[PDB]
């Protein structure tokens, strides 16, 4: 087995700016005929992976100037020199030396971009699912960056654990910035026992935490 | 243009079989080696299986994984190659790529999904209302996946669709949010449209203020 | 029902069987 690392989960980068992934193999990858024999793939969101690098070095065709591949023979390197808003998505290495052909567990490419705070909303369980037995309470984070931000849910001014999910969009193609979805769920019960409902946001774009609320009580 | 279309994906039980059909259009497949590749979000890109030309006597090559489980074969006459999965284990659910020789062509990929747990339809609740946030909770449905669009296409200016998380009661949830101005509201009529394909639920929603 | 020549040729050069 030849097992393919790739250190960094993910890399930030500039728009316009060059970057470098990295990927190595527990075993060498040069071939007898002098041939290195690893793929780069680029996987935009969404898609199916697409063919940027073979043997290597070598441009596959219809790849834009700005990708290259370099290595030895257990370390390589793809570059891109000025990364375009077409560039974001996962970067995968594979080697075709050995069966069985193995993949890196990828490096997703992010663009970076001016700190912007998010805009948060709150929304109450509405009436059609209370009659079927439990609430859900979602708040919602628009187009923000970075994507660290902290989600304080509060009932009656108590904190909440364990009781709520979040989901994350990718970065938007347009500005770049997230958003993202945090549900709590409460049985009805539970819900109509208490009036008071926030969502705190902690994020890096606002000087002190804001909190969107609502009474249940119409 | 080259192209390789997948089918044959779907919503298997646990230790049965399915069989995979990938068809190549604009691609004489008799002269190229044909892969199937697969992805999870638990394991990455894993290639599966090979399988060689006539010359080479259709020679085979499969990941340890699938051994013994897994049948690739292909069919030059009717430019297709196949993979017959036996035994299915949870591990194997993923979409399923085709591939040729060099890695260049790809399919788009079938999506199977191995478990014990029968399908559920979702329900869809609004998120009711300067800028204002409209949105449709997409709850309790299995498996994926799930559409959302809004105004049958006509609205995709500032729609957040979110990821479906997993629910502890082993159901999908996702929300669809838009944001729109506030003068908006009450004139502007705004449709979140739900696709649920394995359940066979079609579903319309007003998202009006309450 | 290759369109052209262009695919197979990169094939071939890069094909390997022999260790
Ligand atoms: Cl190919
Ligand atoms: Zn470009
Ligand atoms: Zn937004
Ligand atoms: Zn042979």
């Amino acid at each position: 087995d030849i097992v393919m690392t790739q250190a960094a989960p993910s890399v930030p980068v500039t728009p316009g700016e060059s970057v470098s992934i990295s990927c190595r193999s527990s075993k060498s990858l040069l071939h007898s005929n002098g041939n290195t024999y690893l793929y780069w793939f680029l996987q935009r969101p969404g898609q199916s992976p697409q063919l940027l690098i073979y043997r290597m070095s070598n441009l596959a065709s219809g790849v834009p100037d700005r990708f290259s591949g370099s290595g030895s023979g257990t370390a390589f390197t793809l570059r891109i020199s000025r990364v375009e808003a077409e560039d974001v998505g996962v970067y995968y290495c594979m080697q075709h030396l050995e069966y069985p052909f193995t993949f890196g567990a990828g490096t997703k490419l992010e663009l970076k971009r001016t700190v912007a705070a998010p805009s948060v909303f709150i929304f109450p369980p509405s009436d059609e699912q209370l009659k079927s037995g439990t609430a859900s309470v979602v708040c919602l984070l628009n187009n923000f960056y970075p994507r660290e931000a902290k989600v304080q849910w509060k009932v009656d001014n108590a904190l909440q654990s364990g009781n709520s999910q979040e989901s994350v969009t990718e970065q938007d193609s347009k500005d770049s910035t997230y958003s993202l979805s945090s549900t709590l769920t409460l049985s009805k019960a539970d819900y109509e026992k208490h009036k008071v409902y926030a969502c705190e946001v902690t994020h890096q774009g606002l000087s002190s935490p804001v909190t969107k609320s609502f009474n249940r009580g119409e | 243009e080259v192209k390789l279309e997948e089918s044959g994906g779907g919503l298997v039980q646990p230790g049965g079989s399915m069989k995979l059909s990938c068809v190549a259009s604009r691609f004489t497949l008799s002269k190229y080696w044909m892969n199937w590749v697969r992805q999870s979000p638990e394991k990455g890109l894993e290639w599966v299986a090979q399988i060689r030309l006539k010359s080479d006597n259709y020679a085979t090559h499969y990941a340890e994984s699938v051994k013994g489980r897994f049948t690739i074969s292909r069919d030059d006459s009717k430019s297709s190659v196949y993979l017959q999965m036996n035994n299915l284990r949870a591990e194997d659910t993923g979409i399923y790529y085709c591939t040729g020789e060099i890695f260049v062509n790809w399919g788009q990929g079938t999506l199977v999904t191995v478990s014990a747990a029968s399908t559920k339809g979702p329900s869809v609740f609004p998120l009711a209302p300067g800028t204002a946030a409209l949105g449709c909770l997409v709850k309790d449905y299995f498996p994926e996946p799930v559409t959302v669009s809004w105004n049958s296409g006509a609205l995709t200016s500032g729609v957040h669709t979110f990821p479906a998380v997993l629910q502890s009661s082993g159901l999908y949830s996702l929300s669809s949010v838009v944001t729109v101005p506030s003068s908006s509201l009450g004139t502007q009529t705004y449709i979140c449209n739900v696709n649920h394909k394995p359940s066979n639920t079609k579903v319309d929603k007003k998202v009006e203020p309450k | 029902k290759d369109e052209d020549g262009d695919y197979e040729e990169l094939v071939l050069a890069l094909r390997s069987e022999e260790d």
